[PDB]
RNA sequence: GGAAUACUGCCAGCUGGGACUGAGGACUGCGACGUAAGUCAAGGAUGCUGGCAUAAUGGUUAUAUGCCGCCGUCUUGAAA
RNA sequence: AGAACUGGCGAUGCGGGAUGAACCGAACGUAGAGUUAAGGUGCCGGAAUACACGCUCAUCAGACCAAAAGGUGUUAGUUCAUCUAGACAGCCGGACGGUGGCCAUGGAAGUCGGAAUCCGCUAAGGAGUGUGUAACAACUCACCGGCCGAAUGAACUA
RNA sequence: GCAGUCAAGCGGCGACAUUGCUCAUACCGAAGCAGAAUUCGGUAAGCGUCUACUGAU
RNA sequence: UUUGCUCCACACAAUAUAGAUGGAUACGAAUAAGGCGUCCUUGUGGCGUCGCUGAACCAUAGCAGGCUAGCAACGGUGCACUUGGCGGAAAGGCCUUGGGUGCUUGCUGGCGAAUUGCAAUGUCAUUUUGCGUGGGGAUAAAUCAUUUGUAUACGACUUAGA
């Protein structure tokens, strides 16, 4: 007794458990046999719509359906358990996001498309933005001046607590709209972005921020190259 | 082996205390105890405290004065203890209690006298580390004991004078150790080891 | 199970020194010193190589097990002090009768005045303990800090600060006046 | 200080029926007496065959190999209680199996108020090998280089009074 | 800088050297081989001659000498580590051994020897005193 | 490969220290030692002594000490 | 309650049960010596503040049937789930398309209400568990992923 | 009260849910408690509709 | 007051001993830490070492502790004088300058022990009192009575006087 009181809302939803991975492990194995090449993906950060767009714009290229370490099993961290040549030197060059790209599109198609793409995003934690803003020193609004103030709607009481406790800014409510006593400086360039910076640029909707997936490695089933066209 | 027996009762049991010390008075062996105020009984504050007045209810229905009454000062609860230890209204349990002396602190002259503790009766020795107990000190005061503020007044100045006793003592025996050490290795000195001594 | 030895690690950064006796726990650094009594707690130290103390139970049970990792938070709170010192801010906000804080030295003793909460005639004080001071926010609306190196009594002073500005018997959701811990950062934050 | 015996019965045999299965246990009692007595106990309850018609063939004391080597016990007990029995099992690290079933009849006693009638010793049996332990409180032990105080020691005292104040560090 | 008190508290440990407090082997030294458990400990003493066996904590003391000696050593090897660790002859170099001794030569002491202690103990008085007051 | 040691049980083995009893009253008997004469711890204590010759230990009783604890009849299941 | 059978008392002292019909042992001439029955061994109270193993903080504990169940009290186990393909927890990211699903209607966009609760890709995502708005919006879990680094979680037995 | 469904479990029995008729005072916590007044819950149980005693030696 | 009262030295007696038969030998504080010596970095500092019991320390030899001669130290100690200091909690005691007088078993010598007959606690202290001397000191009050009321059921209590 004298233990957490584990608490759970009912929900339809259910873990999917062990035997989910061992749909990703085998299935990992059967695209190295499947397509002819084989790519390494290092989105450190994801948006769904964006994944769907990457993943909808071709089909036969297919995004690898796996998590990172046990894509590392899949292929093999060892001479002794890759599932082809050269594959286990390949496996222990990527980690972080389950970033990875089968295909059977040539080489010059694959760094056409990732290089000419790009995105916008939101300012994610650990980066530092490329603009600056300053709050209005008066009563605020939804986007906080970026847009026309007069277009601009005010800012709804609900959200007041998160600005002043986890923004931590000096927030106030008048008259069910709120207000600040100075221009507060949410951020500038150089500075690298904390979980609360990132947070009030994310609740303006401010995605002053550019989104594109880099990858480095690339592996054939025939050539077994571990060239690595790498770019960022 | 001693006439006369002075027990410091700071950190002792009273059950154990008086357990002891009963057995002593009924034997013919005089005991004198002094720090009555800093003994100590287990269990945290509230339950001694909370006992004590649960005895004060029972007194007397009618009439306290045609009963007993409580005594506040701390020897006296330690007295009260061991009383009913002791065979009271009897020759033998009466003559035993005239033998046993309790006061608080260290009244003269057994302040100059050595004073002598119970192994088997120690808080230290006899609580389990980490549990709470109560001192009689506290418990004394709040049921109406007017004179805790006196005796640790006047407990200081018996705490001071007596360093500078030990100290001047310390320096003789340091003295008396030089001229034992400077004196060993002599033929008698070496003589006296084979012995033992 | 009746752990035969429980032990925890505390991270003494270079800036502060400890040291440690008979469980009084005593840390110096650049912004003051600090006194702690552990006596009552029955915890043993231990110098590893000056950059980390580690702290050990033996045969302790799951209540004193409990009790170890204590050591180590306020041990930790005493370091983290010292080095960063705590800022608590506070905010007196009110609706209709201005909030008027003042600090008056009778006796020497520093007190705090509250003046005119809720139209209220009397005058609350609220003593200030040893290592805490108290500066008035600039430019910031109806702000107060309060900054110490010890985290029990800058955080009890502002806790009694806005307990004692509490509203008798009256809507809690109508009534707003009273002093709340807008914020609990550090002086020399970085 | 128990005893460990074993105990063979075989059902005192019948014509046309020489040398019956000869049910063979090991039995732990203080004494040959009491032994024999659980043996019968133990086999009312599992062999329908009865003290009446049963026999002790032999019983000869065994004892531990070498009592010098400290060795992990795993035990498997069965005991009753207020409910139904109920399947239990214990690690103990002792020198010899009499030593460390002695150590679990104390433990059943406070821990589960059960008695030496109500305790079935099912089988005893030596963890050869390392890290097959699963119990956190023996594998305790077993850490390399394990080194641990025993403070607040405490001497007995053999006479009544001490003018030393002894001091409990050890 | 930072100063953490001694806590030299003695530890029970492999090559550990214990004094066996109750039993037939009182006052017979005994080194820990292995520990069995909280309370009970495995300990030999073969040149101190009590045979190999497992002791609760209780009746025997831990003394502040130690040795090198492996986990679960055996009868050799413990006399082996014994001998050259020279334990006995460290043991007796030090107040708490020599004690023991001095309280066993009192109890030998004839009346004949007790009379010539008094004796010897006014004769080294005379000098003791005489040298104070000086 | 051979020794002990622990445990159990035996000794019609040995050797001390302490406490109570001294009952029977000339031999008859069963036994031991000795070649024998005889002796003995063998069907119940004998051998010396120190003070009491101020002759008391002790007997009855007042008190004290440690412990124990209203009568005659009659009910019912005892007490009542 | 009542029919009957067998035991203790009924005529009965003694020790223990703090006192106690019917409880435990023990069936009595007056004495000296030794061992015990039940009860006990901190004092009253004659006998070990003995040893060993565990167990409990109770704000009249514990020693003296209304209790099935409640308790983030404590201690040892039983049956299952996950686990170096990274068990628990703590932070961060993703948390999507049909779709503002169909109907009442100023409005229910997942979250005042009524029946389905379908579908594609996914790394996993409920016509959505709550917070939240006049309705949007925004936050969160359930569901996965990233940093951490081994045992953890669920119900029961005593 | 009588009758009936279901079942956490106990091993055929069955908890609760289930269907038919038959303070005036004071201090705290919650209440659409805007104020006044007020109910509810707890705390204080405060507060209200020959010999007992006593003089005397 | 036939010198009553009391303090002091002993002279003999008595009353009894909840019970001597070497010494109640003095720091404080902690018990998951402290004692003693040393050092300088005077601090929660470094070094050496002690506990694990007082089985200790002091004292202890002489006719129940005699009569005498020397040696070496000039210390140890009993007693009376005497300087100074400390102790008010129940101090009623605790220590020091000075010299006086005995012992000194620190060391070496010269004599007595007996017949208490083989032991009888073999009488060696404690609190109280009287009678006696010898030497010191001070050498009065209350009640009843008269009277009175701030009192008083009756008692009792409070006023005033040569």
């Amino acid at each position: 007794r004298s233990k957490r009181s584990k608490l759970v809302t009912l929900a339809q939803t259910d873990k999917k458990g062990r035997e989910n991975k061992e749909r990703i492990f085998d299935e990992v194995r059967e695209a190295l046999d499947t397509y002819r090449y084989v790519w390494v993906l290092h989105l450190d950060d994801v948006r769904t719509p964006v994944l769907q767009e990457i993943r909808t714009s071709w089909a036969g290229s297919k995004l690898i359906m796996g998590k990172r370490k046990v894509l590392q099993k899949a292929l093999g961290e060892k001479r002794e358990e890759e599932y082809k040549e050269n594959l286990y030197q390949l496996s222990k060059l990527c980690s972080g996001v389950t970033g990875l790209l089968f295909t059977d599109e040539d080489v010059n198609t694959v760094k056409e498309y990732f290089k000419s793409y790009v995105r916008s995003d939101y300012s994610r934690p650990n980066t530092k933005a490329p603009l600056t803003f300053t709050i209005p020193e008066g009563i605020v609004y939804s986007r906080g001046g970026q847009i026309p103030a007069e277009e601009d709607v005010p800012m709804i009481h609900s959200l007041e607590p998160t600005m002043r406790n986890k923004f931590e800014i000096p927030t106030k409510i008048k008259a069910g709209k709120i207000t600040i006593d100075s221009p507060y400086l949410v951020c500038t360039e150089g500075e690298k972005l904390d979980v609360r910076q990132a947070l009030i640029l994310k609740q303006f909707g401010i995605a002053a921020s550019e989104f594109k997936v880099k990858v480095s490695a690339y592996y054939d089933n025939d050539s077994s190259t571990v060239e690595s066209t790498n770019i960022n | 082996v001693e006439p006369v027996v002075v027990i410091d009762g700071k950190g002792h049991l009273v059950g154990r205390l008086a357990s002891v010390v009963a057995k002593q008075l009924l034997n013919g062996q005089k005991i004198v105890v002094v720090r009555a105020e800093e003994l100590n009984i287990s269990g945290e504050f509230f339950r001694n405290k909370l006992k004590y007045h649960d005895f004060l209810r029972k007194a007397t229905a009618f009439n306290k004065t045609r009963g007993p009454f409580h005594f506040r000062a701390p020897s006296r609860i330690f007295y009260k203890a061991l009383r009913g230890m002791v065979s009271h209204k009897t020759a033998r349990g009466k003559a035993a209690l005239e033998r046993l002396k309790v006061f608080e602190g260290i009244p003269p002259p057994y302040d100059k006298k050595k004073r002598v503790v119970v192994p088997q009766a120690l808080r230290v020795l006899r609580l389990k580390p980490g549990r709470k107990y109560t001192t009689l000190g506290k418990l004394s005061t709040s049921v109406g004991w007017k004179y805790e503020d006196v005796v640790a007044k006047l407990e200081a100045k018996r705490k001071v004078s007596s360093a500078e006793y030990y100290a001047k003592k310390r320096a003789f025996t340091k003295k008396v150790a030089s001229a034992n050490a400077t004196a060993a290795e002599s033929d008698v000195a070496k003589q006296l080891a084979a012995l033992g001594y | 199970m009746k752990y035969i030895q429980t032990e925890q690690q505390i991270e003494v950064p270079e800036g502060v020194t400890v040291s440690i006796k008979s469980r009084i726990v005593k840390v110096v650094g650049p912004r003051g010193t600090l006194t702690k009594n552990l006596k009552h707690i029955d915890v043993t130290f231990t110098k590893v190589n000056n950059q980390l103390i580690k702290v050990a139970v033996h045969n302790g049970g799951r209540k004193h097990v409990a009790a170890l990792r204590t050591v180590k938070s306020l041990v930790d709170n005493m370091i983290t002090g010292v080095t960063k010192g705590y800022k608590y801010k506070m905010r007196y906000v009110y609706a209709h009768f201005p909030i008027n804080v003042n600090i008056v030295e009778k006796d020497g003793a520093k007190f705090i005045e509250v003046r005119n909460f809720l139209g209220d005639k009397k005058i609350r004080n609220v003593p200030v303990r040893d290592g805490v001071t108290i500066e008035f926010s600039t430019n910031v609306k109806d702000e107060i800090v309060l900054s110490g190196n010890s985290v029990e009594d800058v955080s009890q002073n502002a806790a009694d600060l806005q307990q004692i500005c509490r509203v008798r018997n009256k809507d809690i959701r109508k009534f707003l006046d009273g002093i709340y811990v807008s914020h609990k950062g550090f002086i020399t934050e970085d | 200080h128990f005893k460990e015996y074993q105990v063979i019965g075989r059902r005192l045999p019948t014509e046309s029926v020489p040398e019956p299965k000869l049910f063979r246990m090991r039995i732990f009692a203080s004494n040959e007496v009491i032994a024999k007595s659980r043996y019968w106990y133990f086999l009312q309850k599992l062999h329908k065959v009865k003290k009446a018609s049963g026999e002790i063939v032999s019983i000869n004391q065994i004892n531990e190999a070498h009592p010098t080597k400290v060795k992990n016990f795993g035990v498997w007990v069965r005991y009753d209680s207020r409910s139904g029995t109920h399947n239990m099992y214990k690690e103990i690290r002792d020198v010899s199996r009499v030593a460390a079933v002695e150590t679990l009849y104390q433990d059943m006693a406070a821990r589960h108020r059960a008695r030496f009638r109500s305790i079935h010793i099912l089988k005893v049996a030596e963890i050869e090998k390392t890290a097959d332990v699963k119990r956190q409180y023996v594998k305790q032990f077993l850490t390399k280089d394990l080194k641990f105080p025993l403070p607040h020691r405490v001497q007995k005292s053999t006479k009544t009074f001490s003018y030393k104040r002894p001091s409990t560090f050890y | 800088d930072s100063i953490v008190k001694a806590s030299n508290w003695r530890l029970v440990e492999v090559g550990r050297v214990v004094l066996i407090k109750k039993g037939q082997s009182a006052g017979k030294l005994a080194a820990i081989v292995e520990i069995i458990d909280q309370k009970k400990v495995l300990i030999d003493g073969p040149k101190a001659g009590v045979p190999r066996q497992a002791i609760n904590l209780g009746q025997v003391v831990l003394t502040p000498l130690t040795f090198a000696l492996p986990r679960g050593a055996r009868t050799a090897t413990v006399s082996k580590k014994w001998a050259a660790a020279a334990v006995c002859e460290k043991w007796a170099a030090s107040s708490w051994a020599k004690k023991i001794a001095q309280r066993e030569r009192r109890a030998a002491l004839t009346d004949f020897e007790r009379f010539q202690v008094m004796v010897l103990r006014k004769q080294k008085r005379y000098t003791v005193k005489k040298a104070l007051a000086k």
